[PDB]
């Protein structure tokens, strides 16, 4: 019964480590792209009027 | 009105709130219609002013 | 007059685009809902889930079903219902049974 | 455009309402977990009690422990709160406005 | 054993021997029997829903515990499902506001 | 059209940020606790069994 | 309770950064437009006498 | 009409006032670390 | 008695590390925002003279 309970309950070290990796990389990427997005309107400002 | 523990009054307030939302939306549409009427006048007057000069 | 005709078609394109984009997004949500429903049904297959466990699964599926009902009766940026077809003034689906009441003519 | 604005603001506040709901629900979940743990320990004690080997003083000790568990249960029931309102001191029914 | 009694005043009652062992102290109000520590100082005006003293060795306790536990887990399940509904609603709201 | 006011693109990016945020939160939580089923939100049937 | 307070109280990094950017760019554009408006009289001033 | 001509300018000004107020609020929140710096942010939620 | 005094006296290192990190981040954010704040308003004026 302990074994079955474990199979239902426990988490997987490897799977969740991998998920954390994916999410971190996605977050950093998104932040960088956001910065560029903010930059674009200043490009249009470059019209200088 | 205080409502905790009491029944009815919470539900009465809920129904009043629902009516409030419906009325606010209908009123919103009505006032926007009024804006449309005023606008219909406005630029027509401007164009007729140019035509007049 | 040719230029005005082209402008008219431009407006038509604008107003078609606004509606189609919304329908696309809503259908995406519907799709993920159905996928989680399918997930749950696979779980129901296990022949060792005792009755109350099956009832828990049933509550979960009830939640998915009524969420899908929410999506079906969704509305646009003016207030009209989208999936009702020509009869935009009323919610098309009966809340209780899922029977359809909206238009049939697209 | 004005209609669009109206809907946008309404939807944002509705999202905040959904978050209110998640908050209250999670507080209730937290309390119920402790209720569950106490019940598990109580079942463990009830299991122990059935030993015909126990002498009556030992049974009295077991009863003491059980009583203290039940006291904690009623404490959890009555005293938990959210925003100042109690949650579990009755059977209750609540609608959140998510649209 | 002393308490704030039914009408709203402060009243006292004299102790009596009872319990499943039969050697613990009990006190009665309106014909309902309570144990001293539970009753002592209790505001019966406000929480009439209060447990009594036991009369006997509770036959079949585990069944009762288990039924209660099942109700608890049913409620936890329902709360989890409702939380998930809220998360989906939040996602949809965000998409709709962006659109 | 080079719009100033709305900057729709940044708004889009923020959603993609939030989804990743939620993923990373779940991963950290499960990896720290050692359980897959931390909340009852995770798995109702798993909780019960 | 800390989480709920956070949701009510705390400010969003991304949203407010974006708003600050929008406001700055609109400010620059407004001032440049203002200079042009100031020039507007000078045309009629110069032509006439 | 300097005022026609200045209609221009005065209008343009109003818009700057609006933009500047928005910037002030944005930088205020971004500095403080909070959405609610005063009850002027969120009257009821502030109490809560 | 030693355990009791310790419960009264000792700083919890986990909580204090968390607090230190939070405060450091806030300090950097404040400094950068202040840098922008000094420039923006006064600077924008010079464009008009």
């Amino acid at each position: 019964l302990t074994s079955a309970r474990s199979r239902i309950e426990d988490s997987d070290y490897a799977t969740e480590v991998s998920n954390m990796s994916r999410a971190q990389i996605l977050q950093q990427a998104g932040t960088s792209v956001l910065a560029q997005a903010n930059q674009v309107p200043q490009n249009v400002l470059s019209l200088l009027r | 009105t205080p409502v905790e523990g009491n029944n009815v009054e919470k539900e009465k307030a809920a129904a009043a709130i629902d009516k409030t939302n419906r009325g606010l939306k209908n009123s919103l549409n009505n006032v926007l219609t009024v804006r449309a009427e005023l606008g219909t006048q406005l630029s027509e007057l401007s164009t007729l002013d140019s035509l007049g000069s | 007059q040719a230029q005005a005709q082209n402008s008219q078609y431009a407006l038509a394109r604008t107003f078609a685009t606004q509606k189609v984009s919304l329908e696309e997004s809503v259908l995406s949500q519907v799709t993920t809902a159905i996928q989680t429903a399918q997930e749950k049904i696979v779980y129901a297959g296990n022949g060792t889930l005792s009755d109350d466990d099956r009832a828990s699964l049933a509550t979960d599926l009830q939640g998915i079903r009524d969420q899908l009902m929410n999506l079906a009766n969704s509305t646009d940026g003016n207030g009209r219902y989208i999936f009702a077809g020509y009869k935009t003034e009323a919610a098309p689906f009966d809340q209780a049974t899922g029977g359809y009441h909206g238009g049939e003519k697209s | 455009a004005n209609r669009f604005t109206a809907n946008i603001k309404g939807l944002t506040q509705a999202s905040r309402n959904a978050n209110d709901g998640i908050s209250i629900a999670q507080t209730t979940e937290g309390a119920l977990n402790e209720i569950n743990n106490n019940l598990q320990r109580v079942r463990e004690l009830a299991v122990q009690s059935a030993n015909s080997t126990n002498s009556q003083s030992d049974l009295d000790s077991i009863q003491a422990e059980i009583t203290q568990r039940l006291n904690e249960i009623d404490r959890v029931s009555g005293q938990t709160q959210f925003n100042g309102v109690k949650v579990l001191a009755q059977d209750n029914t609540l609608t959140i406005q998510v649209g | 054993t002393k308490y704030t009694a039914d009408d709203g005043t402060s009243k006292t009652a004299l102790n009596k021997l009872g319990g499943a062992d039969g050697k613990t102290e009990v006190v009665s109000i309106g014909g309902k029997t309570y144990a001293a520590s539970k009753a002592e100082g209790h505001n019966f005006k406000a929480q009439p829903d209060l447990a009594e003293a036991a009369a006997t060795t509770t036959e079949n306790p585990l069944q009762k515990i288990d039924a209660a536990l099942a109700q608890v887990d049913t409620l936890r399940s329902d709360l989890g499902a409702v939380q998930n509904r809220f998360n989906s609603a939040i996602t949809n709201l965000g998409n709709t506001v962006n659109n | 059209a080079q719009v100033i006011n709305t900057n729709s693109l940044s708004l889009l990016t923020q959603n993609n940020l939030n989804k990743s945020q939620s993923a990373l939160g779940t991963a950290i939580e499960r990896l720290s606790s050692g359980l897959r089923i931390n909340s009852a939100k995770d798995d109702a049937a798993g909780q019960a069994i």
